[PDB]
């Protein structure tokens, strides 16, 4: 909005360059790629200006699985095989030690660990190792799944609210930002 | 009358099955009630996550046992006296409030000192055996 | 608040000195047939234990008047060529309509 | 009755941890209670940090022990003849104002003439012995 | 004897370090056992995945502790009395099996009644403490 107006010309979400003004100018096609992930994880994430988000989630049922993993920033979900409920939770939580892990009592060993991080995004790191596939949710259905060293998978469903939650900031894994606009 | 509470908790292998029919382990109270009216009032949510302090301080003590699915857990607790009702509830995935087979209770007159009363879990059902 | 079966347990502590305009929200049931400025505040707390107040400010509207900043951006541009022939002169009667009615 | 308070504090490894698991130390103070009734009504906010001079007032006289993790402190007080009612509360980092494990009140009966009484505290917890 | 078990477990900062040095958490695993001599023949890897069900008979009741980098939490088990020895066992990275500093048996004796002992956990290996 300092340097490039003019030409480029926000419209929503995205601002794809759409006049007379731009003959005998092309663009990047690396440039408008980038900005165009880079303003999208803007909706979801960074929604208020600053770091925060929201969402919620439920476990599931399988063989010889009975327990509860997820402890994220200090707030523990437990389940035993009861009934399912919807727990909210908060991605940057207030604590002086961030992390996350797992917990998995079989029929066959206690409680084992698989993960373990001292991080300040902790949430993050644990779902690239997890496979997530398509949920019929309430808007936008989120069924997750990890993978144990003795088979033995487990089942999470999760809820967001307008976008799709914190599943985007994967994204960024192969991120460099282009440095040539113009041609 | 009863000095030593002595239950035997039978199960199969089809206990708590999901959707997907798959066997899945439980979790089961044992409750020493004074009242047996307040443990035939609450529902199948106030009683395990709830803060009913009116059934709980009614509960004496609580001990909670932990059977895998095709298998028995012994009971050896010294019964209290004021224990006149035995509260046994199970946290299955699909209870039937309605019909109420979740929940059994077990009075003073129907304890054994020194033999344990079978408790036989089934699909997600508590069924009491003479 | 004091239950009459539990001791003082507080509903909500805000801290910051914009906390009183933080912690007023919660209860916008609030026209009232009484006094001249005549607002009331419901303050629903837990287990149905409610606890009433009736307001009158002095000049306006007092400080309820601060809760109208929620949501809202300076706009963009004046003298845009678009927005020739609209006629939208009723939401600054509507959204105290919603609010002095829920 | 009683003529001198005597109090013996002991202390685990694991009290007043924090959301790192950090053994942290914790602040006892004794109070000498003419009622216990305001003593039941204040919250963890207004007994450490207010100003309720009518549960104060009923304060004769306040001490405060400050003990490491893993160790104790002897408590030997003159113990008034109008203190009805020793209150111990205690200051964590997260106190259950709800199930109220963070105070006990010791009345008159209860104490020893010349044998302290055993307050142990683990976890976030104050627990008597007997 | 001893009516309740109790345990302290205390912990460094440098517990169970990674090849990048890292601190890492660890799961310590209570044991009640019957039988010692099974206990003692078990490696890493059939105590804590395997279906050592001669082991497991023997093991009365089962408790998983959790404990942070630097940290400590403390262990208030009913104790039972068949219980003759309390199994203690670690889940490092890096588990010694062969010199064997991965495993603790404390007998029946060994226990206080109303003072827990001290388990030290450094680097990968466990201590006790007089």
């Amino acid at each position: 909005q300092n340097n490039l107006s003019g030409v480029l010309h926000r419209e929503g979400s995205r601002w794809v360059p759409d006049t007379i003004n731009t003959r005998g100018l092309t663009f990047n096609p690396a440039f408008l790629k980038a900005i165009n992930t880079l303003s999208e994880i803007a909706d979801v994430a960074f929604t208020t200006g600053n770091a925060g988000l929201h969402f919620e989630l439920r476990p599931g049922t399988a063989a010889g699985v009975m327990q509860t993993t997820l402890i994220t920033d200090n707030q523990k979900l437990i389940y035993v095989n009861q009934m399912p409920v919807w727990k909210r939770f908060t991605w940057p939580a207030d604590t002086e030690a961030p992390g996350a892990s797992l917990s998995w009592v079989s029929t066959q060993a206690g409680t084992r660990q698989y993960a373990d991080l001292p991080g300040s995004w902790g949430l993050i790191r644990l779902l690239e190792m997890a496979r997530r596939k398509a949920a019929p949710g309430v808007a936008s259905g989120w069924s997750l799944s990890w993978q144990a060293q003795d088979g033995r998978m487990l089942n999470y469903t999760l809820r967001t609210e307008a976008g799709e939650g914190p599943l985007v900031l994967l994204k960024l894994r192969n991120f460099v930002l282009p440095e040539t606009v113009f041609e | 009358q009863i000095k030593t509470l002595h239950l035997d908790i039978r199960a199969r292998e089809a206990i708590n099955t999901s959707a997907a029919g798959i066997p899945l382990s439980v979790v089961v109270r044992i409750y020493q009630l004074k009242d047996n009216r307040s443990f035939d009032s609450a529902d199948y949510q106030a009683l395990f996550t709830g803060d009913n302090e009116i059934l709980a301080g009614d509960i004496i003590a609580q001990k909670d046992v932990w059977l895998q699915p095709g298998g028995s857990v012994a009971v050896d607790m010294p019964l209290d006296d004021a224990a006149k009702f035995t509260g046994v509830a199970a946290m299955f995935l699909e209870p039937d409030q309605k019909k109420n087979t979740w929940r059994v209770v077990l009075g003073r007159d129907e304890l054994e000192p020194d033999t344990p009363r079978l408790i036989e879990v089934s699909g997600n059902t508590l069924t009491l055996l003479p | 608040w004091v239950s009459t079966q539990a001791g003082t347990r507080q509903y909500a502590d805000l801290p910051g000195s914009w906390g009183l305009i933080r912690l007023l929200e919660m209860a916008r049931r609030k026209a009232a047939p009484g006094v001249a400025s005549g607002w009331s505040l419901s303050w629903q707390a837990q287990d149905g234990r409610m606890l009433n107040y009736t307001l009158r400010t002095e000049a306006g509207e007092g400080p309820l008047v601060l809760l109208k900043l929620r949501n809202f951006v300076l706009p963009e541009t004046v003298f845009e060529l678009s927005g020739t022939s609209a006629f939208t002169g009723n939401d600054e009667d509507a959204g105290d309509t919603v609010e002095e009615t829920d």
